[PDB]
RNA sequence: CUUGAGUCUCGUAGAGGGGGGUAGAAUUCCAGGUGUAGCGGUGAAAUGCGUAGAGAUCUGGAGGAAUACCGGUGGCGAAGGCGGCCCCCUGGACGAAGACUGACGCUCAGGUGCGAAAGCGUGGGGAGCAAACAGGAUUAGAUACCCUGGUAGUCCACGCCGUAAACGAUGUCGACUUGGAGGUUGUGCCCUUGAGGCGUGGCUUCCGGAGCUAACGCGUUAAGUCGACCGCCUGGGGAGUAC
């Protein structure tokens, strides 16, 4: 999980102003934020698989809004897969 | 409202052994009856509340 | 019989539903 | 002997069998009678009319004691759990308190898959 | 820092060393930023039925605001010691105010 | 661009998972006391258990397995499935207003992952229950039903298996199309006086004309009227079999 100020400083720094929660870097590092951080669960239990389907769900849509900032505008792409070292 | 130590307002929804009187004979909107259960079922727990009359 | 109540429960609520 | 003149009767009221042990609140059982086992045998010839018989011999097997007023709780069910209870109320004791507190679980175990006929 | 409003339980006869539990459980509990916000003990009481001796026991509440991670080690006090019988940690239930 | 799809603020419900403890009843076993000739078993019966102290009773103690009542035509989950209680981690869902991106969408051969129960592998555990196997009745016969025992398994960890009448025998997604009565969970307004009335959401069970169907039946949760993709069918057997 993840908590309300662990959010906030998600949109503060990579929305375009406070309250920018829609554009699709932050949501691609507000994903990517909790994919971080449940690795560390799922690295705990391995027996839970009603939660694998959760994580994979949003690792899923990570790269589904990647794509999508692939084509619109490849330069915020490829500013931010090093600013969170994604797309391995 | 309700809670699992309100111990006076509970021999109302038990009987005599302690088993729980089922909504159907007293018609409490089968949500307050799940909380009346988790009340009843950790009171007997607690021992506020008995399990069964021989319990 | 881990699977007949289940479906009594929830077939003589055709016997006893009206 | 004692003459504690008050006791717990138990009506172990199985089917095949329902033995009634007679006895008071310490758990001594002094007396019992069983209703299979009363000359009888069998199955419905074991039946409560068995359990009268057992009831009047415990009654004869325990009269010198002195037992009066009687409290009573029996085990399982079965036809072997009612007739009883009017035989040894009349067989010269008096009640104190009737019941079958006959141990339904929480869902503990299996008991078996018996017949299927 | 969510709110457990918890439930013990110690042998009745001994009643002397509850104050030893009060100054050892809430002194522990404070030292996190703890407080015991609404605390009351009903004493000697008489339980439903039997708990390994003796019908009667000795109900005492805490009710803390805690953080999560101290009271599961105050349980663990708890799970060795032989003073007490039960406990009954809960959750929030959604904070509320003084019960009884 | 904002209506499709998604993020945030905010709460609501839940047997949704995973890991920890924890309670009591109940079977069983063991130890103790009392005292006793039967106990059990079925359509009658023996095998069985027992005169030693069994059954019965209360007193305890060990263990393992499941969680009476609530409980429901209830609820949750993608399915399989998930019921004691409490905590730790977690996954979704839904609803109130908002804000923000701007088509980011639907479906998906191959592919990947979950997959009831049996079953297998290596180590534990093992209360009941119990394929196999023993012994007793039945029958014409009984290798079956029935009884007395009973091993693997059932339980746990790790690994495999991949199947089911895995079924709503109804692929997913979207739009449109008369009504009624319930259920469960949010919420807005109204003297909520209150229970609610007036509305609005979601999920949900049962009737029913249109319409559809061969028919039963479905019938705003469609099997109606359309659209986008995918899977499958092409007489019965042989055969879900050989290779």
């Amino acid at each position: 999980s993840l908590s309300t100020e662990a959010t906030a400083k998600i949109v503060s720094e990579f929305g375009r102003d406070a309250n920018d929660t829609g554009s699709t870097e932050v949501q691609v590092a507000l994903l990517t934020a909790q994919i971080n951080h449940l690795q560390g669960h799922f690295a705990e239990h391995k027996k839970d698989h009603h939660s694998r389907r959760g994580l994979l769900r949003m690792v899923s849509q990570r790269r589904k809004l990647l794509d999508y900032l692939k084509r619109k505008d490849v330069a915020r792409y490829t500013r931010l897969i090093e600013r969170l070292g994604l797309r391995r | 409202e309700i809670d699992y130590k309100d111990i006076a307002t509970l021999k109302n929804y038990i009987t005599e052994s302690g088993k729980i009187v089922p909504s159907r004979i007293t018609g409490t909107r089968a949500k307050y009856q799940r909380q009346l259960a988790r009340a009843i079922k950790r009171a007997r727990y607690l021992s506020l509340l008995p399990y069964t009359d021989r319990h | 019989f881990y699977e007949k109540p289940t479906t009594e429960r929830k077939r003589a609520k055709a016997s006893a539903v009206k | 002997r004692k003459q504690v003149s008050d006791g717990v009767a138990h009506i172990h009221a199985s089917f095949n069998n329902t033995i009634v042990t007679i006895t008071d609140r310490q758990g001594n059982a002094l007396g019992w009678a069983t209703a299979g086992g009363s000359g009888f045998r069998g199955s419905r010839k074991s039946t409560p009319f068995a359990a009268q018989v057992a009831a009047e011999r415990c009654a004869d097997a325990v009269k010198e004691y002195g037992i009066k007023n009687l409290e009573v709780m029996v085990k399982g069910p079965g036809p072997g759990r009612e007739s009883t209870i009017r035989a040894l109320n009349a067989a010269g004791f008096r009640i104190t308190n009737i019941t079958d507190v006959t141990p339904i679980p929480h869902n503990g175990c299996r008991p078996p898959k018996k017949r299927r006929v | 820092m969510r709110h457990y409003e918890i439930v013990f339980m110690v042998h009745p006869d001994q009643s002397e060393q509850v104050p030893g539990m009060i100054e050892r459980y809430t002194a522990a509990i404070t030292g996190a930023e703890g407080k015991i916000h609404r605390l009351e003990d009903w004493g000697r009481r008489q339980l439903a039925y039997p708990i390994n001796k003796l019908h009667k026991a000795h109900y005492v509440l805490m009710n803390v605001e805690a953080p999560q991670e101290v009271i599961d080690e105050l349980e663990t006090t708890f799970r060795f010691n032989d003073a007490v019988i039960r406990s009954m940690v809960m959750r929030t239930k959604h904070a509320v105010t003084e019960a009884s």
